[PDB]
RNA sequence: GUGGGAGAGGGUGGUGGAAUUCCCGGAGUAGCGGUGAAAUGCGCAGAUACCGGGAGGAACGCCGAUGGCGAAGGCAGCCACCUGGUCCACCCGUGACGCUGAGGCGCGAAAGCGUGGGGAGCAAACCGGAUUAGAUACCCGGGUAGUCCACGCCCUAAACGAUGCGCGCUAGGUCUCUGGGUCUCCUGGGGGCCGAAGCUAACGCGUUAAGCGCGCCGCCUGGGGAGUACGGCCGCAAGGC
């Protein structure tokens, strides 16, 4: 039980499972969710719908932690990367700013067989 | 099909080699630090090819970003 | 004897004494490597693109010089030793190519 | 490497007369200059294979002029080999 | 020869950032991961996501191209040094000094061998999880060699343009790299596309010939047996010619 009202909202969207962390303006996390937290179990964790509940839940949870506005950060190319942010604009927090920051290597590590074409 | 002005005509008598004129080079980078395609820096094979190395030099003196973040996504 | 441009970026949070110190040691170095000055542009600090050495800014120099080719690598290797000097890029000088003439 | 004045001091030292620059001597003199310089660079850098090719060719070219120098005027041929110091 | 020029051509030393992985600390709660769907796996010894710090190895995003360099195999962050090839202009010097090239000698992707060194990610073998009528395999999670560096061997390939090298000749048009110029263009050297004449069994080739010629080297003579046997030669072995 503290107070924040303003902070960061990362989204770690994936072709397997979107997940949302919410942190203070310094990076230290406050509350998080994901298709896992929310009931879903198998693939279903990926669905845009899942990404919705995950986002909302995570906001709801920080609504009580005392928060009103947040800066969004996107990372990954989720099946529901977008409905993760859309759930936020329709969540009840001032989405100050939405920034994309997906990590991309400047060509370095060999990927898995399934990701070939970049040794 | 992706159109606008070329960064070239927006500038004047300028040195394509000065790794220190951050004030100009920046123009040849996107929102991300990414270096602009020829079809936008409006340069020529050789010109472009020089602006490349001249940038990457500045990128090492930390006068230019290797990469940036995309606002509004 | 070839003409080189020498860059030096170092910790921007230094008083005269420290600045004055490295500035000397740097001169004090070019002296030992057959390097002769030709002009020194000293742009103070500047807003760095990325944080070089935990810092958000840096102190810049620049040294139009001429020195024995063989001993360049030595010089560069010798300037980095300071913990304040956090960038040394030496370059072969060359004539300005000019686009949009 | 090999600069301006560096070249003359030998073309000077090897011209059959003033202004001669393509003398079969001036030529071989020059190949040797390089050839030796190149053989130093390969004394270390023994891995630089591509440079070696060039050498292998630079040598052929030198052996080729020599071969001719010795047919036409079997005297000057001796001279050259004397000055330069070739064969052994 | 002089004066210019482009370039991931080669060797050496240094250095920059992104990302993965592991370690340290903060914050943080119930899952993460993974798949067609799952499980193995990891997590209450606190993982994933998030922030700061560190270590280490490997590869260089955008630029990047239909592009450039090289004899070929091949070559891609940045800088310095060491070095090869090659193009143009000037028409200055030598005066047939040329071409090809059986042997020989050197180079030769990857995998592989020897000795040390390193080891992040990947990953043969292998250990598991699934899938199927069966499981060896494709799909998933781990993982050793190897992949990386030094030195020494190995000498093979769809080592491909499936097109040996040099030269002279035979319409154009268009795109481009790179030089010079009386710079809507001309001209020289690369790289592509259509297409004259011509060639071709057709496909197609067509001033980058697969056309018209000359020189010189390699090679071919039905398929299987078989790149096997035998003999020789090279190799530490694999195995090669
Ligand atoms: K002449
Ligand atoms: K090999
Ligand atoms: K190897
Ligand atoms: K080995
Ligand atoms: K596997
Ligand atoms: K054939
Ligand atoms: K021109
Ligand atoms: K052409
Ligand atoms: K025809
Ligand atoms: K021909
Ligand atoms: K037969
Ligand atoms: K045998
Ligand atoms: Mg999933
Ligand atoms: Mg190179
Ligand atoms: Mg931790
Ligand atoms: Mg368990
Ligand atoms: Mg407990
Ligand atoms: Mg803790
Ligand atoms: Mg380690
Ligand atoms: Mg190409
Ligand atoms: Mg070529
Ligand atoms: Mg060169
Ligand atoms: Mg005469
Ligand atoms: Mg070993
Ligand atoms: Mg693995
Ligand atoms: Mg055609
Ligand atoms: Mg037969
Ligand atoms: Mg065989």
């Amino acid at each position: 039980k503290r107070q924040v009202a303003s902070g960061r909202a990362y989204i770690h969207a994936s072709y397997n499972n979107t997940i949302v962390t919410i942190t203070d303006p310094d990076g230290n996390p406050i509350t998080w969710s994901s298709g896992g937290v929310i009931g879903y179990k198998g693939s279903r964790k990926g669905t845009p719908y899942a990404a919705q509940l995950a986002a909302l839940d995570a906001a709801k949870k920080a609504m009580a932690y005392g928060m009103q506005s947040v800066d969004v950060i996107v990372r990954g190319t989720g099946a529901g990367r977008e409905q993760a942010i859309r759930a936020l604009q329709a969540s009840g927090l001032q989405v100050k700013s939405i920034v994309d920051d997906t990590p991309v290597p400047h060509n370095g590590c060999r990927p898995k067989k399934k990701f070939r074409k970049a040794s | 099909p992706s159109r606008k002005a070329k960064v070239k005509a927006t500038l004047g008598e300028f040195d394509l080699r000065d790794y220190r004129n951050v004030e100009v080079l920046k123009r040849f980078l996107s929102e991300t630090g990414k270096i602009l395609p020829r079809r936008r820096t409006g340069l020529s094979g050789k010109e472009q090819r020089i602006l490349a190395k001249t940038i990457k030099r500045a990128r090492i003196l930390g006068l230019l970003p290797f990469t940036e973040k995309l606002v509004r996504k | 004897m070839r003409r080189y441009e020498v860059n030096i970026v170092l910790n921007p949070n230094l008083d005269q004494s420290q600045l004055a110190l490295e500035k000397e040691i740097i001169q004090r170095a070019l002296e030992n490597y057959g390097a002769r000055v030709e002009k020194v542009e000293e742009l103070g600090l500047r807003r760095l693109a990325y944080p070089i050495a935990k810092d958000p800014q840096g102190y810049f120099l620049w040294y139009q010089v001429e020195m024995p080719e063989d001993r360049v690598n030595d010089l560069a290797r010798e300037l980095r030793i300071r913990d304040n000097v956090r960038r040394v890029m030496v370059v072969k000088s060359q004539e300005p190519f000019l686009a949009n003439a | 490497p090999i600069t301006k004045e560096e070249k003359q001091k030998v073309i000077q030292e090897f011209a059959r007369f003033p202004g001669d620059t393509g003398s079969t001597e001036v030529q071989v003199a020059l190949l040797t200059l390089r050839i030796n310089r190149l053989s130093e660079h390969l004394k270390v850098h023994k891995k630089d294979h591509h440079s070696h090719r060039g050498l292998l060719m630079m040598v052929g070219q030198r052996r080729r002029l020599l071969r001719y120098l010795q047919r036409e005027d079997p005297e000057r041929y001796r001279a050259l080999i004397e000055k330069l110091g070739i064969r052994g």
